[PDB]
């Protein structure tokens, strides 16, 4: 999915919506994968977009 | 003894009559619903 993902990525930018994702936030989940992963899991106001 | 009896003839005296009841709806209309939102590129 990574080639379209970068797209709809892209197009969410767009759109203003702060879109969290390993590509683009690899110097903040370099320091900690686990720890980049639960902060937005613990999260209940963010929405989580499932790639098929 | 003829006399006897006579013969009689039954009516309903007391009749009497009235109007149906039906209802109806006064007045009809419809407000337009809103919808959409733009795509982007």
């Amino acid at each position: 999915t990574a080639m379209e993902v970068v797209k709809f990525v892209n197009f969410l930018l767009v759109n203003g919506f702060q879109t969290a994702i390993d590509i683009f936030e690899d110097r903040i989940r370099g320091i900690d994968i686990i720890k980049w992963m639960e902060r937005y899991l613990r999260d209940k106001t963010v929405m989580i977009i499932v790639a098929i | 003894a003829e006399e006897g009896a006579l013969v009689a003839a039954v009516e309903p005296g007391p009749l009497a009559d009235g109007a149906a009841v039906r209802l109806a709806l006064a007045g009809e209309g419809e407000a337009c619903p809103l919808l959409g939102s733009p795509g982007a590129g």
